[PDB]
RNA sequence: UAGAUAGAAAAUAGGUGCCCGUACCGCAAACCGACACAGGUAGUCAAGAUGAGAAUUCUAAGGUGAGCGAGCGAACUCUCGU
RNA sequence: UGAGUAGCGAAAGACGGGUGAGAAUCCCGUCCACCGAUUGACUAAGGUUUCCAGAGGAAGGCUCGUCCGCUCUGGGUUAGUCGGGUCCUAAGCUGAGGCCGACAGGCGUAGGCGAUGGAUAACAGGUUGAUAUUCCUGUACCACCUAUAAUCGUUUUAAUCG
RNA sequence: GAGCUGUAAGUAAGCUUUGAUCCAGAGAUUUCCGAAUGGGGAAACCCAGCAUGAGUUAUGUCAUGUUAUCGAUAUGUGAAUACAUAGCAUAUCAGAAGGCACACCCGGAGAACUGAAACAUCUUAGUACCCGGAGGAAGAGAAAGAAAAUUCGAUUCCCUUAGUAGCGGCGAGCGAAACGGGAAGAGCCCAAACCAACAAGCUUGCUUGUUGGGGUUGUAGGACACUCUAUACGGAGUUACAAAGGACGACAUUAGACGAAUCAUCUGGAAAGAUGAAUCAAAGAAGGUAAUAAUCCUGUAGUCGAAAAUGUUGUCUCUCUUGAGUGGAUCCUGAGUACGACGGAGCACGUGAAAUUCCGUCGGAAUCUGGGAGGACCAUCUCCUAAGGCUAAAUACUCUCUAGUGACCGAUAGUGAACCAGUACCGUGAGGGAAAGGUGAAAAGCACCCCGGAAGGGGAGUGAAAUAGAACCUGAAACCGUGUGCU
């Protein structure tokens, strides 16, 4: 039950592939990283992918 | 509520020497306690009770034909009556 | 007893009839244990009879709602 | 049923027919009924029952309804039933005849 | 002790005190073993003679004669004695 | 079919008298034998009416059966003090918020549940076909309530509760 | 409209034309467990608080209501810590929960046996199972579409295209789409520019935010400016396009009513059969009745019927609501988006020359002289206008109700279950899981006598039949007996 909590971010299944073509189940996870952001105008610290935090998108406090 | 406490009298050999002792035996609601049927019996009777004593009964196996089943579970009291007397009949 | 004399009947009347018929259903059931009852149908009379003033007695404190 | 306690029918099939009598007794559930004289039962009746006396009882015992047919009021002929209304109430009139039959 | 509040009771008398279980089997024919099954089933009590003893043999209290018998007294098998 | 064959599951019975349509097999009696740290007496689980009385003999009972843990009918279990709850907690279980986790869910704090342990007031005798520290007799104890109370208190208190 | 108190017989006591029983609509009652919700718990039990009441001299006892958790909205209080923020307390909520129809739908996650005559890519298969979310349908949907002409004009579904084009250890296998023909059809609302009101920053410049108006696009549209048009005239509507009602009417469902017409004889226990002579038919569907009935019964064709509730509809009412054109100066037209790289996935398409579409990570535009697509890519041409939302119908399925149908079964069949079956029985449990229908038209179900303790039987009787006597229609074979002709 993690995932940003800006952008829903989370992560993904799919396949790791051997130079065979072998084929076995994996994740892509979420960059997420426990940043202090203002929440309904208080301090919480949340889950929030690096591409959210991107270009200050997001509010840090 | 008291005649929904008592149900019925019980009448046997064993009931009837209690009646020589004066003590009347009652199958009562297996829900009541103690102190409800001896308020019931005064109630009802006009007695004074000098005590009861209280007991229950498993449903017990009964069989008619094909079919199995089972009696209704039953509490019985037993009234032991400290002033008065009851005529059952 | 049938609902229209229920209907009839005041509150406080159909409280007491409650009361009574009760009463006489208590005795019918002590006669039956005891077997002094032949007529067994009174019973079933007396309980319908309750069943009736019962109903009596809820539609009027429903439609007084 | 069309035929009802009280009427006077012929039998109009079984041992009985062409026999006439007063229906005494209806089953509405077995669409049977009892017409005296009709379909006589000879039952063994065990003197050792409730009866002190005993031996072979004879009594009707039922018939199907669609055996006996109602007797015209007016010409006594064998007649089917229909129903009027006549001031808001059913009425049994003799498919024959025209008459009530009651 | 922090707290609480006019009132507290040695005694005397009187009264009130619910629900559940309680039968019966329980080293067993009633429990676990498909059985009225030589198995298994925790704990308590456990007398006399003998003896170190709860061993041994015979008895007490108490319980039991075991849910096919009657004959005969071969081979052979089993258990036992010489 | 095998075949009226294997088997009928640890053991000591005998006789007399009853009952009965019927008796090695049921009842009663005498003698005999067996266990006796027990095949005796309690009792926890487990079973769940198998318990008692009257009646029965299809089936069940490894035979028989008049008998039975079987069938039918009606009965039988009584508590302030015994064991459990209205007391306590152990392991463990559960678990508000909480932490973690694709979902499902997992973990876990406070708090609860949970005896196999801690606490806890009744004994002897009598009594039924079947219950008894439960019923009855006698004599007790515990908690609580009401009334009257020797005596003590009467607002920093000082009796009392805590 | 005459009987009735179920299976279910009996006895008893009763009910009922002053209208039972019974059938349909509505209502009242509806113990305890169970999401189970006062707490606890080994479901159907135990133990409480609070309020009010009953009872008692009082205690004990009892009745009713209420008391779970989370969420949301309010009110009060409020730590470290000052301001107030955790937090805490109270009140309200037809807020959630849990179930299921082993179906259908969307999504998360996701096998293996198997096939490839082995096996790893591939296949089985995005299947089974698990999990979440539904809805009566879901999903999709009003072109950044399909194409290449005289172009078409949302989505979905059927036929076809076609086992084609392709994909593929180019193996096994996988496998379209457009065009064409059909079912059904319906189109809309926002964001932004701009305008007005309000509040904060107090340049008290005019920036930000909220509300309302305005606006919705490719034939580029809108703001903006100007010119017409109207204050509901018209138009539209609770299936999107905003959202609640009311009155009346119709029809339908949930009980019912009427409803034609056959007699005789023969056989026979009984006639509906046979024979003879009749009759009705908008009714010759069917079942029953003592054998095979259009005319005996229940019905059938046809017609009629509703106090009440429900459903679907029509008209009023109600509610909401302006609609066009001209201009090209400026402005707006969805950004961490499109897109790119790496790693995956999805596309019939296995990374390939790989477009088209998604996920993770990192980087990262343009602004109508713009942007996307036509299977790498570039140019030209052509067609569209992404990065916001809604939307009925044609499609899927059947636990269920109503009426029906079958060259479907007929008791080892048909459901596992025609019968008291998910029972008995087996298992700690999840779970597995049977056998078992037929007297007779009617119970007329064998009075009475006899042997016998009973069981059972022989008579007698009922019945057409007992040789139909109770798992009682028929009654094969295996198998078991008795007698006997030949041996
Ligand atoms: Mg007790
Ligand atoms: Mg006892
Ligand atoms: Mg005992
Ligand atoms: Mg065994
Ligand atoms: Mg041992
Ligand atoms: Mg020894
Ligand atoms: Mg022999
Ligand atoms: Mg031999
Ligand atoms: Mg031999
Ligand atoms: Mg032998
Ligand atoms: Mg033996
Ligand atoms: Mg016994
Ligand atoms: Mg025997
Ligand atoms: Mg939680
Ligand atoms: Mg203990
Ligand atoms: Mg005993
Ligand atoms: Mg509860
Ligand atoms: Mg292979
Ligand atoms: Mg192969
Ligand atoms: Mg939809
Ligand atoms: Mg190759
Ligand atoms: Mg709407
Ligand atoms: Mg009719
Ligand atoms: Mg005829
Ligand atoms: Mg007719
Ligand atoms: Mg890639
Ligand atoms: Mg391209
Ligand atoms: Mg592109
Ligand atoms: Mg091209
Ligand atoms: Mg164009
Ligand atoms: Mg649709
Ligand atoms: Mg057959
Ligand atoms: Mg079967
Ligand atoms: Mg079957
Ligand atoms: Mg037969």
């Amino acid at each position: 039950g993690k995932q940003c909590f800006v952008t829903g971010r989370k992560a993904s299944t799919g396949n790791r592939r051997s130079h065979a073509l072998n084929s076995t189940k994996r994740r892509w996870n979420a960059n997420l990283q426990k940043v202090r952001i203002l929440v309904d105008g208080k301090p919480k610290k949340v889950w929030v992918s690096a591409r959210a935090l991107k270009s200050g998108k997001v509010t840090r406090v | 509520e008291a005649r929904d406490i008592l149900k019925r009298p019980v009448i046997t050999e064993k009931s009837s020497e209690a009646m020589a002792e004066d003590k009347y035996t009652f199958d009562v609601d297996t829900r009541v306690n103690k102190t409800q049927v001896k308020m019931a019996v005064e109630e009802i009777f006009n007695v004074k009770v000098a005590s009861v004593n209280i007991m229950n009964y498993k449903p017990k196996k009964k069989r008619m034909g094909r079919y199995q089943g089972y009696t209704n579970k039953r509490r019985k009291a037993i009234v032991t009556l400290k002033e008065g007397s009851i005529d059952l009949f | 007893m049938k609902a229209k004399e229920i209907r009839d009947l005041t509150t406080s009347e159909i409280e007491e009839q409650i009361k009574s018929s009760k009463e006489e259903l208590f005795n019918l059931r002590f006669q039956l244990a005891t077997g002094q009852l032949e007529e067994t149908a009174r019973i079933r009379t007396v309980r319908k009879t309750i069943a009736r003033l019962k109903t009596v007695a809820r539609e009027r404190e429903i439609e007084q709602s | 049923m069309h035929i009802k306690k009280g009427d006077n029918v012929k039998v109009i099939a079984g041992k009985d027919k062409g026999k006439e009598g007063k229906v005494i007794a209806t089953l509405p559930k077995k669409d049977r009924v009892v017409v005296e004289g009709v379909n006589i039962m000879k039952k063994h009746q065990k003197p050792t029952q409730l009866n002190p006396e005993g031996g072979i009882l004879e009594t009707e015992a039922a018939i199907h309804v669609s055996n006996v047919q109602l007797l015209d009021p007016k010409t006594n002929e064998p007649t089917r039933v229909g129903y009027k209304f006549v001031d808001g109430k059913k009425v049994r009139i003799a498919k024959k005849s025209g008459e009530e039959i009651k």
